[PDB]
RNA sequence: GGCGUAAAGCGCACGCAGGCGGUUUGUUAAGUCAGAUGUGAAAUCCCCGGGCUCAACCUGGGAACUGCAUCUGAUACUGGCAAGCUUGAGUCUCGUAGAGGGGGGUAGAAUUCCAGGUGUAGCGGUGAAAUGCGUAGAGAUCUGGAGGAAUACCGGUGGCGAAGGCGGCCCCCUGGACGAAGACUGACGCUCAGGUGCGAAAGCGUGGGGAGCAAACAGGAUUAGAUACCCUGGUAGUCCACGCCGUAAACGAUGUCGACUUGGAGGUUGUGCCCUUGAGGCGUGGCUUCCGGAGCUAACGCGUUAAGUCGACCGCCUGGGGA
């Protein structure tokens, strides 16, 4: 998974505090970082279905978090999807 | 009945924690060295109520049937039931002594006829082969039905030791509506009994204490 | 997941009655407290208390008569998958009147005969016989 | 009304539409409820009478027409809206166990083959035989080499994985689960038609590889026959890379999620406490095996890992054949 330092950096830049590790923005950012990191692994290991299942779990969890955020506050949703480079 | 005498007699002791019956949870005080300890504060009032009901049954022209067949409580049950003009089953309980009384009545008649023709009759037509045969049949029939030969009918109350060991007698008494007074240990089933007396039923001094108390109360009931 | 807490309360009561439990505890709620009030005033449970402030815990004291269950039957009628509403002229009577039917009328949660005397209908919460 | 065995749980999972949804406050009055108004043609149905000499029949009045719309109120529940809350659901910290997956390397035992030494008449196989190999030197034994496949002991109603499945050792990449104490977000949840993905073995396509085993095939037996079982060989295949296939008694013949309900003995993996006496005792989680209580079941049996008591959603069944 992500190292401790990368996780701390993401939590700091996406959270309202250094301890706000549960915010929707922090969770979506961590999931996006893990997906982007896994992208390179699966480019080389196209036959790793067992890990791709966890990758798809991460993708679906990020999708549900983004849906909840868009339904809750669309402004933060837009800021997040522009800061992370989403929307296909 | 005295909780000091009870605790000195070994009543509070129970079986190991594995063999316990969860229905005996209200009467269990705790555990020490993986054996259950019966709550004597629960034991003494239930024993007193059972003794009161036994005294009522005795004073109201009743017949008590003392049931216990373990090698620990056989002779004790015999002594207790003979000490108060009562009846006992201190050896194997024949399946159907109560529910099938119309059939064991014939065996009682046979035992009585054999013992009368042996003692008072004194046939002396021995043949030295049918005589020993008849004496062995008489001794078997007496070891089986020696306690209830003078009962006449069904009793009015059963006093059972080791309610788990004597489940057949309890089920028969329940089928016939006879109240059951049973010493229910931590491993026995207290469902089929009317007056459950939670106490140790394996130690000899505990069962002698129970039987002495019951004999005293039924004698005071007999003498009104 | 937990999608019907009222049926959960009824099931807890039924299972505690079948297991000869002295009292049953559960997470509290306004509707649960109203139904427990209706059950206590009708004589199906002994008492009930709500403990806790941030996470209230409702505790019902079950009732027995002859070593037997006082609540013989308790069923959820209106449920999330199928809501049941009745008018005052078609309010149900359980056990031909010996049982009660907890009804949620616009004047609070009450029994079926109380809602009938009040000239009201509403959602049939449960049947208690 | 059902789906363990009688017909019936998709092989497994992700997930859009849909269905359902913890808890508090306020507001609305859409569902819901109450009242009123309008309407609900007549006949028919039903009730009390009347006339046909009775009946059928005719007929007066009533009830009914369980419905729809409108208007006025109620606010408990469901819904909408707004603000919350932490117990459901997730994130972070530190660790733990594991044949979880993908890639590369390597080790030993054994089979087969090639070359050579010793050595001589058998070997192999079977119920018994024969086919087969062998005086061109087999089998046995010893030495060296080649190649492929699978990993003895550990090893275990043991472990991991959604399922299918996963077993030498090492390294690289990587998923999930669990536990301790906290912090964080604040219903973000459950299920899921269609959809997508994974999916034993066999099989197919292309390119390799090929020791052992072995469909087809050949021969020897057995037999009345023997297109078989048995024996001697043996091609595809089994192995690798990449695609396809999408099926299994894909089984727990038992869909997923959540709550509640007496116990006993174990296994495995964390964690806490105590002169730690000890490989100790006492708690507390996760997964797991056997027995068994109430209950349930046609019975067998299931039984806190339910086939018990419930809730949400989905799939499926409607006599046996045809099929």
């Amino acid at each position: 998974s992500l190292s401790t330092e990368a996780t701390a950096k993401i939590v700091s830049e996406f959270g309202r505090d250094a301890n706000d590790t549960g915010s929707t923005e922090v969770q979506v950012a961590l999931l996006t970082a893990q997906i982007n990191h896994l992208q390179g692994h699966f480019a080389e290991h196209k036959k790793d279905h067992h890990s791709r299942r966890g990758l798809l779990r991460m993708v679906s969890q990020r999708r549900k978090l983004l849906d909840y955020l868009k339904r809750k506050d669309v402004a933060r949703y837009t800021q997040l999807i522009e800061r992370l480079g989403l929307r296909r | 009945v005295s909780m000091r005498d009870m605790l000195k007699a070994g009543v509070h002791f129970g079986h190991q924690t594995r063999y316990w019956n969860p229905k005996m949870k209200p009467f269990i005080f705790g555990a020490r060295n993986k054996v259950h300890i019966i709550n004597l504060e629960k034991t003494v009032p239930m024993f007193n109520e059972a003794l009161a009901e036994l005294n009522k049954i005795a004073s109201r022209k009743g017949k008590i049937l003392f049931v216990g067949t373990k090698r620990a409580a056989s002779e004790a049950v015999k002594d207790a039931a003979l000490s108060c003009d009562q009846f006992f089953v201190n050896h194997r309980w024949l399946g159907g002594m109560l529910t099938n009384w119309k059939t064991v009545r014939q065996s009682i008649k046979r035992l009585k006829d054999l013992e009368t023709q042996s003692q008072d009759g004194t046939f002396d037509k021995l043949t030295k082969k049918e005589a020993l045969m008849r004496t062995r049949e008489l001794e078997k029939l007496e070891n089986s039905l020696g306690g209830i030969k003078d009962m006449g009918g069904l009793p009015d109350a059963l006093f059972v030791i080791d309610a788990d060991h004597e489940h057949i007698a309890i089920k028969e008494a329940n089928n016939l509506g006879i109240p059951v007074f049973a010493i229910v240990d931590t491993n026995s089933d207290p469902d089929g009994v009317d007056f459950v007396i939670p106490g140790n039923d394996d130690a000899i001094r505990a069962v002698t204490l129970y039987l002495g108390a019951v004999a005293a109360t039924v004698r005071e009931g007999r003498s009104q | 997941s937990m999608q019907d807490p009222i049926a959960d309360m009824l099931t807890r009561i039924r299972n505690g009655q079948a297991a000869n439990k002295a009292a049953v505890t559960m997470p509290s709620s306004k509707l649960k407290v109203a139904i427990a009030n209706v059950l206590k005033e009708e004589g199906f449970i002994e008492d009930f208390k709500v403990e806790g402030d941030t996470k209230p815990e409702l505790e019902l004291t079950l009732k027995y008569f002859q070593g037997k269950a006082v609540v013989e039957s308790i069923q959820r009628v209106s449920r999330p998958g199928l809501r049941i509403y009745k008018r005052k002229d078609e309010l149900p009577k359980v056990m031909a009147g010996l049982g009660i039917a907890v009804v949620s009328t616009s004047k609070g949660v009450m029994t079926d005969r109380a809602a009938r005397q009040a000239g009201l209908g509403g959602e049939i919460i449960c049947y208690v016989a």
